[PDB]
């Protein structure tokens, strides 16, 4: 699924995401149009062998389990392909994981690079949520 | 980044080491942290678990992060470093690779 602007807002915004660790709903929004164009389905590998899936582009060596990977971390307790899905709670759930410790959203490098520092409440602009 | 220091020391059997790191250039507040060991040479590292010898201080405030090894012996020699923790204080050396944490530049540490 290829999510318009709003359309995932809203979606993001009823599965919580709205000031989850004290990142407004336009951050991301905005991660997931850099990460994946807004699509469910994208995948991209790395140079080290792993594939980075889904709407917020979540990397399989460290968070999911692609099932050929030995002593998989799969840090999230997900199987990679949960994560390419048109229902996005499986990502949204992961990511709330993820934002929770480490870097917070530094995480997603296309939110480091294209969201961070803008003003990212544009991307509800227009929305009714 | 996380600044770690010193980034080398000699230290006597007996005596402690102590590392400092701070978490510097950062939105976010400090969640878990993580040490790591490669004693001297071997050429692997190792998450250091925290506890007994190993003893952390944590200022969450000013984000800084240090570590105390007690009473040193030769085996203790080799390249320490800290680092921040994933997922609610998952450790791994391939994390200071990762986009998903920071890590020191290590410290060098020889005891005689
Ligand atoms: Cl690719």
């Amino acid at each position: 699924k290829v999510f318009g602007r709003c359309e995932l807002a809203a979606a993001m915004k009823r599965h919580g995401l709205d000031n989850y660790r004290g990142y407004s709903l336009g951050n991301w929004v905005c991660a997931a149009k850099f990460e994946s164009n807004f699509n469910t389905q994208a995948t991209n590998r790395n140079t080290d062998g792993s594939t980075d899936y889904g709407i917020l582009q979540i990397n399989s060596r460290w968070w999911c389990n692609d099932g050929r990977t030995p002593g998989s971390r799969n840090l999230c307790n997900i199987p990679c392909s949960a994560l390419l899905s048109s229902d996005i709670t499986a990502s949204v759930n992961c990511a709330k994981k993820i934002v929770s410790d480490g870097n917070g959203m530094n995480a997603w490098v296309a939110w480091r690079n294209r969201c961070k520092g803008t003003d990212v409440q544009a991307w509800i602009r227009g929305c009714r949520l | 980044r996380v600044d770690q220091t010193p980034r080398s020391v000699t230290k006597e059997t007996g005596e402690s080491l102590t590392i400092n790191c701070v978490l510097r250039d950062a939105s976010y507040a400090l969640g878990s942290t993580c040490w790591y060991r490669k004693k001297s040479g071997e050429g692997n590292e190792e998450s250091i678990s925290k506890g007994g010898r190993y003893v952390e201080t944590v200022n969450s405030g000013s984000k800084s992060f240090s570590l105390r090894i007690n009473d040193l012996t030769v085996e203790d020699g080799g390249t320490y470093r800290c680092g921040l923790g994933v997922a609610g204080g998952y450790c791994d050396y391939a994390l200071c690779s990762s986009r998903y944490a920071e890590c020191g530049d290590g410290t060098a540490v020889t005891v005689n």
